[PDB]
């Protein structure tokens, strides 16, 4: 009973001859070791909530172009790698591979859902397009 | 000459001062922390992270111990020929020690001894990772069997 949340929401019985346990056994691919390594791999897949509108409808995000957000994302990857695998320079790049990728893009919060820029939040423009419209009692 | 004596002289003591050295990891949070990041669930630590962490910890012991060692022992040959130990050769080499220098060795594990132990500052695993730290900072060579 009373299971609380985790988000704030609103709107004759002697010894059997059989038991016991001292030595004798250690498991050879290690308990441990593979408990640690499920553990890690076990983590649910990042959430990228990025270009999508908060509640009043300004689209969540930094201010900058979609390439410069790939690049700046695969920069990030391969660093974090790089710290993951304890090394100054990571061996798994995922920047300046091989390949020409130039026309990759990602999702950042410079475009909102209409197809136009982000340059003023919603509720501004909205704000300012409903203020071209009211009117005043006579003097 | 007790091995802890030219650590132990200092107003924040050597091991003290290393206690301390989890503020320089990425992150750590605490000296539990710190002997859980460093080695796994046994000893034979990651090699990794060891040398992240021996990386930080060579400035305390060429800055502070060389400089300190250098005046206490020059301190103790004035007063009689003394027997000094230490934890590794370039403790005596770097405070530029005269007189004999004899490496040594034990036929034990000494490893689990920092175990057995208990009343020791910091936990056992914090003596243990400072062990294998000093036996990073040794300049191979042979001990060559204490008896």
């Amino acid at each position: 009973k009373r299971i609380p949340r985790k988000t704030k929401g609103k709107s004759p019985a002697t010894a059997e001859p059989g038991t016991s346990n001292c030595e004798h056994y250690k498991a050879r691919p290690g308990i441990a070791s593979v408990q640690k390594a499920t553990e890690s791999a076990e983590l649910p897949m990042k959430n990228n909530d990025e270009g999508t509108p908060d509640k009043r409808g300004n689209t969540k995000g930094a201010l900058v172009n979609e390439h410069v957000e790939a690049r700046d994302e695969a920069d990030d990857a391969t660093k974090k790698q790089a710290k993951d695998t304890e090394k100054a320079k990571a061996q798994v790049t995922y920047s300046d591979t091989g390949i020409n990728n130039a026309n990759e893009l990602s999702r950042s919060g410079n475009v909102d859902n209409e197809g136009g820029s982000n340059q003023k939040p919603m509720s501004t423009r909205i704000a300012e397009a409903t203020s071209a419209i009211v009117s005043k009692h006579p003097a | 000459v007790d091995s802890d004596e030219v650590g132990e002289q200092m107003e924040p003591t050597f091991e003290h001062a290393v206690m301390e050295i989890y503020k320089g990891i990425a992150g750590v949070d605490s000296l539990d922390d710190l002997t859980k990041w460093v080695l796994n669930s046994d000893l034979v630590p990651h090699d990794d992270r060891l040398g992240q962490l021996f990386q930080a910890f060579l400035p305390l012991a060429k800055d502070l111990l060389a400089p300190m060692a250098r005046q206490f022992y020059d301190n103790s040959m004035s007063e009689g020929r003394l027997l000094t130990f230490a934890h590794a050769d370039s403790e005596l080499l770097n405070a530029n020690y005269f007189g004999h220098l004899l490496r040594l060795k034990i036929p034990y594990i000494t490893e689990v001894n920092l175990m057995i132990r208990k009343n020791r500052e910091g936990g056992e695993l914090f003596q243990l990772v400072l062990s294998y730290l000093y036996k990073m900072y040794a300049t191979s060579a042979q001990p060559k069997w204490f008896g």
